[PDB]
C-alpha cells in the first residue's frame, strides 16, 4: 500500500545498526540474542547517550521543575544562606528563572534567596522522542566507540569517525535552527543605567 | 538596505553549528572574564559572522 | 597490524608441551581440546559417534 | 525409539531412569531434554510422536593458540586480540561458539524463508562473531553445541591484532 | 493452539432459571484450573459432589460449558471469570530449528487472553474518570489520583486546599 | 521501522483555538475505528457533515490527523483516545505458514499497542494506593481493596471495626 | 532471555531489621533503572554514596538483591517495585534474515514481565468491585464505574436518584 | 499523455540501484534473497533518509499544519504559557505563522498566546515526490554506507565519496534555486522605527 | 516518579566500561576473574581519578569546611603567625574565606590572623555524583592506561586518543557553563580608591 | 547595539573550555607576576574572545 | 529477449471490484515507463503516494500486475495501454564482430510489440469503412478518405455533388 | 588490492571438508561442482560422454 519510511523509535534499532556501521554481520534482532558484541554495545550505549546529553543544550532534551525545598546552609561561606538538591533527573543544570544569583557547588544549588524557583536542565529522554539526524549521529558514534577494538583498518575507522563528526554538526543544526537565539541577560552597560 | 545590513554586518556575530556554543543565560561580560566556549562542533568551529560587501559603493552612489 | 589466520584438525588433540612447537607443521592442524569429536581425514572434526542401548 | 501418547508420556526407558534426556524427530530436530523417573516414565513436547531418545554427551573444540608470525619475529608470545572469529562448518546444528563465559550463538533458521512446523536441515556456512576476548598470548576459544544434533567443524579462522 | 480468539469479555454472569444446571462459558480458556465460579457470592469448588460444578471446553475458541452438581434455585447469581496466571514456563531453545504453529500461536494468544482478563476488570470492575475529563495528563501530578489508607470510619475528601485526597472521619 | 510505543501515551487532550480544525493524534493505530473523539465531552462521529470529523494516518507508525468539519471554538476540549479490541483473529497456518519478519513485527506491535492502552487506562485515569503505603501483600485480604455496590445517596466508608468499606448513606 | 518467568507479583515490601542492609528481590527483572526503591516514602537513588543502595540480579530468574549504603533503621519500611517501559525489545528485517530461540524468549519474557506489572498495581493497589457482585455488564452504563472530579472538601457520593457518581460538599 | 519518468519511483528501486553501485546485480523482485547487502539496504534506508530530511529545509520535503495546545500542562519560566504538540509527521520544525514569541523546548513549542499557529516543518515523501538529483545523491550516500557495513573495502569507500559530496550540492541547488529567497523575519533597525 | 539513571553509578561501571572499551567482555559480578586488565584497571583508576579531581575545579567535585589552628607551631618568617590544618579529605586547596593573606607552605595553610575562616577544595567523591560527560572522559582516559598497561599496541593508544581529548573538553564544558564566571578578588587600580 | 558589543567586544575576555582554566580567586594582577594557567584543557587552548563585526559601519550611519 | 510475442491487444480495460487493487496485463511489455495507465479517464503516475500504482512483470511475455495505493471504488474503469516509442533497439559494429540470437530476439520482438500497438490502436479505437465495402482502390481518389478541417458547429457531409467531404453548419 | 588468480581441474571435485585447506596444493586445482563432465589429465574439463540407445 502506502509507502511508509521513518527514524528510529527504539534502543535495539540503534545498537542493531551501530553494530552493522562497525561491519559486523552477525545477526542482532536482540541483545539477548546478539551475543557478546551486543552486550558490549549496550553498555557503552548507556555512557554514550547520557554523556552526550549531558554536555550540550539540545532542544528535545530540555527539561524544567519547580525547586521548593530550599533550606539554611550553616555553617556557610561567599555571603551564600540557602542550598537545594539538584533533582536526580537532571543531567546538566543549564539556568534558573527568575534571574536569581546563585552557582552550583557540589551537588548542590546555592543561593541567597529563598523563593521557589524554576530549574532548566537538560535530562535522559528515549528514542521515541530522537530527531532522526540525532539517531544517525548516535549510531556512528557508537559504531565509533565499538570500532576502536573490532574495525581491521585505520582509515575505515577514520571513514566512521568522519560521519560521527559530518551527523554531529548536521544534528546540532537541525536542532538549533528551529528557535530564535536568546539574548544574554547580562548587559552591564545598559544594566548600570 | 543599509539599516538592514548594519544589524549583522556591524555587530559582533558568529556562527556555528548550534547557538548551544555557549549559554547565552550564564554568560559574562567582564574584563578578565572566561567564558566557556564550544570551540569546535562537529566538523565546524565557532567563527565570526563572515563580513561582506562593499560598504563605501553605497556611500558612494548615497 | 592484523593478520589472518587459520586452524583446521587433522592432528587430533595436542599434548600442552607442545604449545612451544612452532617450528612443527602441526601448530595450525591441530586441537587444544578435542573432547567427542574425531578429527576426518580431511581437516575437518565431527562430532563422535552416538550409541544405541542393547 | 519410543512413542509418546496424546499426553506426551514415554514409557518403557528404565535402563534410562532417573537420567536427563534429549528428544530428536524423526525429521531431525532435537526439542528438548526432560527427567525420565525411576519408573521409566518422561514426558516430551511432542504428542503422539516417534522419537528417539537418549543422554547428551557435549562436544567440544578448543583450536591451538593463535600463531601469527611477523617480521618481527614468531611472535609466539606477543599479546593477541582477535577481531574476527570465523566459523566454518559443513551440516550442523545448534551450534555456539566464542571467549567463554559469553558466547554467541549460530542460528539455523531463516526468518522468512521458513515454513512453520517444518525441520530445517543440517546447515553449512560461514559465522563471522566478534568473541570480546582478552589480550593474552594463550587465551582460548569454543566451539561447542547447546543440544544434540549434527556437527562438523571444517576451520576456524582470524582476524588478530599482534601488538 | 492453532485457534483465534475473539473480543469476548473474561467474565459472564447470569441470573439462573428453576433448576437450571448448564451454564456457558463464552470467552477461551486453557485450563480447568483457570476458572472461577461463584454462586451467591460463594466461590465454587470444581468436583462431582453436590454443591459443586463440572467444566468442559478447555482449549476451544467458543467458551465450555459449567454443570452445577446441585440445580440451581430461582434468580440465583452465577458469575464465571478467567484468572489465567501472568507467567512463561515454556520457553523456545537457544537455537531451535523447528518452531511449530501451535507453539508460535500458543505464545501469541496466552498473552491476548492475559491483556484481555486484565482489561476485563477494568472495564467492569474498576473505577474511572471519564476519558474526557480534565484529568492532569502529566503522571506525576497525584491530586487526583493516589488515595490514602482509610481508617475506621473514614472517607476519601479532597483537602481543603485541593491538593490531595486525605482519610475524614465521620461519625452520624 | 518500529513505531512508537515509549513514554507515548495513547490518549491526549487539547484546548482549541478559535478556528482551528487541525488536531494531532500523537500515538499510532492500526484502524480508523479504534480511535475514539470527544468535543466537550460529546462523542464526534466520522464523516463528512458539519459536527464531524475525517482521520487520516493509520497504519503510520508515527500517529496522524483529524480534521474537523465544523471549526472548533475558543477553550472547546479535544480527547483523542486510542481504542482497540483485545483480540486476535489472524494466525498462523499448522501446515503451510511461512514465517516472515513482517509477519513477527504485525504481532509484536498490535499486542503493544494494547497493552500501552491498557497502562494509559491506568496511569491517567484510575485510581491507586501510593506505591509505598502498607497495603496488604496477600491479596486475598480485600480489606482496603474491595468495594461495594453504592445505593441511592451513599459513599464509601470504611466500619468501625476497620475490616472492610461498605455503603454508607448521607442525607442531602 | 532464556529464563522461565515465574508467576511471583512485581512489588516486595519489608520491615527493616535493625542495622538490615540486604534484601530479597523475588520477581525477575531485566535492567537495573527499572527497579524502584522507597524507604518510608522517599524514593532511593542507585549509587555508593549514603543514602543510596546497590541492585544485581539483572537477568536473573529471582534472588536478586538490594544493598543499601547505609544500614537501615528498625521497622523502617522497604518497598521494591517493577516499572519497565512498554516498548518493543525487538526488529526483525522483511527480508531474508536469521532468527534464534533467544530472540524469541526475549521478546515474550519482557511482555509477560510489563503484564505482571500492571496486574500486580491492579491487584495489590487499586479498587474494585467483587467479582461477583451485580454490576452492569455493559461496560456503557457508567452509573458504577465513572467518577467525577472532585472539588475542595468533596467525596463521592451516589445521587439521589441511583443514576451516577457526582461530587458532594461534606458539612458538620 | 505525460510521459511517464525512467528515474526511481519506489524505495525499493534507491535500494538496488545502491547495491549495483557497490557491484551486485540485483532485481526489484528478488530484494527478499538479496543477502547481506539486501538485509543491510534495508535496515540503514529508513534511517538514513529520515536523517537528511530531518537536518536541511528540502522544499519537496515541506507541509504545514495548525498546531494545538494541550491541556494541564503549564510552563513556569520565561513567561510561557502554553505547550503546544508537534504534528504527528513533523521530523524537523522550521518555523511558525504568524511569526510571535515560540521557542522549541524539548518536544512541545511553547508560546505565550491561544491564537491559531501553523507550524511550517519537514517530512518524509516517498521516493515518487523525490527530484531526480536528490534520487542518485541517496543512492550515492547508502552504497557509501553499505561500503562501510558490507565491503569492508576502503577502495570502494574513497571511489564513492567524491561522487556522493558532488551529488549532494548539486541536489541542494537544484532544490533551492527554483524559488527567490525570502527576507528575514528580524530586522531591529528598520522595524524600530 | 523520577527515572532512573542508565549512565553508571559505581567504580566498578565504570572499570568495567573502560575493559569493554579495550575489547573484553566484563560483567561486574565477575569483576575478581577480570584477569590482566582487572588487576590493571583497578590499580590505576584510584590513582588517576584522584589526580583528575585534584589538579583542576571541577563543580561537582566542591567542598568546604573551617580550618583549625594547630598549637605550639609558629611559621617564623614573612609575619605569618599561624599553621592550620587542611581537612581530611582536601585533595587540591582553592581558596579562602574570608580573602584575607594566607599562603599554602608545605602541608599547611598559614595566616596572620585568628579568625575563622572556611577552605574551599576539591574533594574525591563517589561515581553516583559524577556528571554523565566526566564518566565518559573517565572511561576514556581510564582505557587508555589500559592501553599502555595490558595491550602493549601503538594502535590502540592511537585510535583511543582523539576521543579521550574531545570528552575532556566536552565534560570541561558541561561543568562550567552552568553557572556565571566569578569576578577577581583583587582589583588594584580600583581598591586603591 | 554598541553598549551591548562594548561590554564583551571592548574588555578583554578569554574563550576556553572551562573558567577553572585559572583560579580567579588568587589572580594576582601585577606587574612582573606569573599566573598559573592551564593553557590547554582538553582539546582546546585559551585564547582571546573572538573579535567580530564592523565598528565603523555603525559609527558611520549614527 | 528469449520470450515469445502471443496475438494479443496491446490495451486492457476493467471495471473496478470493491476495493480492488490488483489488475492483470494481458500482453507483454518491456519498460514500466511503457504502460500507460487511466482510472476514469484521468492518467495515473508510478509510485507509492496515494492515488499512484506499482507495476510489475517487464520483460514478461504475460501476467504482468498493476497494483493501485489507493483501492478502487466499485465501477472504477481501470485502462492500460502499451505506449512504446518507435526506435532502434540495437547497434550493429561495421568491424567483424559477435552476434547472439539474443541481439536477434530483442529486435524482433520489440519491433512485433511496436506493431501490435499501432494495430491496437487501429482495430479498437479508429473508424474504417468494412472491408467488403467497394470503396475507390486507387488511394489518389480521395472523395471517401480526405476529411476537412471542422470550424465551430460544423459536421463532416459529403457534398451535393458526391465528389468530396466537407464542413457542413448545422443550424436550429 | 587487484589479485589475478587462476584454477583448473586436475583435481576434479572436491568434498566440501576441504574448503578450508589451503595449505593443500589441491585449492587451486580443484571444482566445487564438476557434474556431466570429465577432469581431462592435462587439467582441462570436458563434457561427459553421452549415449546412442542400443
Amino acid at each position: 500500500m502506502i509507502e511508509l519510511t521513518s527514524a528510529p523509535t527504539t534502543k535495539i534499532e540503534i545498537i542493531s545498526a551501530a553494530i552493522s556501521m562497525v561491519g559486523k554481520q552477525q545477526t542482532v534482532n536482540t541483545i539477548d540474542g546478539g551475543g557478546a558484541l551486543a552486550i558490549d554495545a549496550e553498555k557503552l550505549y548507556d555512557t554514550l547517550v547520557s554523556a552526550e546529553l549531558g554536555s550540550n543544550r539540545w532542544r528535545f532534551a530540555q527539561a524544567f521543575q519547580q525547586i521548593s525545598i530550599i533550606t539554611t546552609l550553616n555553617p556557610t561561606f561567599d555571603g551564600w544562606l540557602y542550598e537545594c538538591q539538584i533533582p536526580a533527573d537532571c543531567i546538566m543544570v543549564q539556568y534558573l528563572y527568575p534571574n536569581i544569583q546563585y552557582i552550583v557547588f557540589g551537588d548542590k544549588i546555592l543561593t541567597k534567596s529563598n523563593q521557589t524557583f524554576t530549574l532548566i536542565y537538560s535530562r535522559n529522554v528515549p528514542v521515541s522522542k530522537w530527531p532522526p539526524p540525532f539517531s544517525l549521529y548516535i549510531v556512528y558514534h557508537l559504531a565509533s566507540m565499538l570500532g576502536i577494538s573490532v574495525t581491521n583498518s585505520d582509515r575505515m575507522l577514520a571513514r566512521i569517525s568522519q560521519g560521527m563528526e559530518m551527523w554531529e554538526s548536521r544534528a546540532l543544526f537541525a536542532d538549533a535552527q528551529s528557535s530564535v537565539t536568546l539574548p544574554f541577560r547580562h548587559n552591564p552597560y545598559v544594566d548600570v543605567r | 538596505d543599509e539599516l538592514v545590513a548594519a544589524a549583522f554586518q556591524a555587530n559582533p556575530m558568529y556562527m556555528a553549528a548550534s547557538d548551544s556554543a555557549f549559554n547565552q543565560q550564564t554568560f559574562t561580560p567582564r574584563p578578565g572574564s572566561i567564558v566557556p566556549v564550544q570551540m569546535v562542533q562537529g566538523e565546524w568551529p565557532i567563527k565570526p559572522f563572515e563580513q561582506s560587501g562593499n560598504i563605501q559603493f553605497n556611500a558612494l552612489l548615497v | 597490524p592484523i593478520r589472518s589466520i587459520s586452524n583446521t584438525f587433522n592432528r587430533g588433540e595436542l599434548d600442552p608441551t607442545l604449545f612451544a612447537r612452532d617450528d612443527l607443521d602441526i601448530y595450525d592442524k591441530g586441537a587444544r581440546k578435542l573432547r567427542n569429536m574425531i578429527a576426518l581425514w580431511t581437516g575437518a572434526a565431527r562430532i563422535a559417534p552416538g550409541t544405541i542401548y542393547i | 525409539i519410543v512413542t509418546s501418547d496424546s499426553n506426551g508420556l514415554v514409557t518403557g526407558l528404565t535402563h534410562l531412569a532417573g537420567q536427563q534426556v534429549y528428544a530428536i524427530t524423526e525429521d531431525g530436530a532435537t526439542i528438548g531434554s526432560s527427567f525420565v523417573d525411576a519408573s521409566g516414565e518422561t514426558s516430551v513436547k511432542n504428542v503422539n510422536t516417534t522419537l528417539t531418545v537418549g543422554m547428551q554427551y557435549k562436544p567440544e573444540l578448543i583450536p591451538m593458540p593463535l600463531y601469527a608470525p611477523t617480521q618481527m619475529g614468531d611472535s609466539l608470545y606477543a599479546e593477541k586480540y582477535v577481531q574476527d572469529l570465523y566459523v566454518d562448518y559443513v551440516d550442523s546444528l545448534y551450534l555456539q561458539a566464542g571467549f567463554r563465559p559469553q558466547l554467541t550463538d549460530i542460528p539455523n533458521m531463516h526468518l522468512g524463508n521458513y515454513t512453520l512446523g517444518q525441520s530445517v536441515p543440517p546447515q553449512t556456512g560461514i559465522y563471522r562473531i566478534c568473541p570480546r576476548g582478552d589480550w593474552e598470548p594463550r587465551q582460548e576459544f569454543v566451539i561447542t553445541q547447546s543440544q544434540p544434533g549434527p556437527m562438523t567443524i571444517i576451520g576456524v579462522g582470524y582476524n588478530v591484532e599482534v601488538a | 493452539s492453532n485457534i483465534k480468539i475473539n473480543d469476548v469479555f473474561q467474565r459472564i454472569q447470569y441470573a439462573a432459571s428453576a433448576g437450571q444446571t448448564q451454564f456457558t462459558i463464552p470467552f477461551p480458556f486453557f485450563d480447568n484450573e483457570y476458572v472461577l465460579v461463584w454462586q451467591n457470592g460463594v466461590q465454587l469448588v470444581m468436583g462431582g459432589a453436590p454443591g459443586q460444578y463440572g467444566i468442559s471446553g478447555a482449549g476451544s475458541p467458543s467458551g465450555g460449558l459449567i454443570t452445577l452438581v446441585t440445580p440451581a434455585a430461582l434468580n440465583d447469581i452465577i458469575t464465571i471469570q478467567g484468572d489465567m496466571p501472568i507467567d512463561r514456563t515454556s520457553i523456545y531453545s537457544a537455537t531451535i530449528s523447528n518452531l511449530t504453529g501451535s507453539d508460535l500461536n500458543g505464545d501469541f494468544n496466552r498473552e491476548v487472553v492475559m491483556m484481555k482478563q486484565i482489561q476485563t476488570t477494568q472495564a467492569l470492575l474498576q473505577l474511572q474518570y471519564a476519558p474526557w475529563l480534565e484529568v492532569s495528563q502529566d503522571p506525576d501530578v497525584t491530586k487526583d489520583r493516589y488515595l490514602p489508607l482509610l481508617g475506621s470510619g473514614q472517607v476519601w475528601r479532597m483537602n481543603d486546599s485541593g491538593t490531595g485526597i486525605e482519610a475524614y472521619t465521620i461519625d452520624e
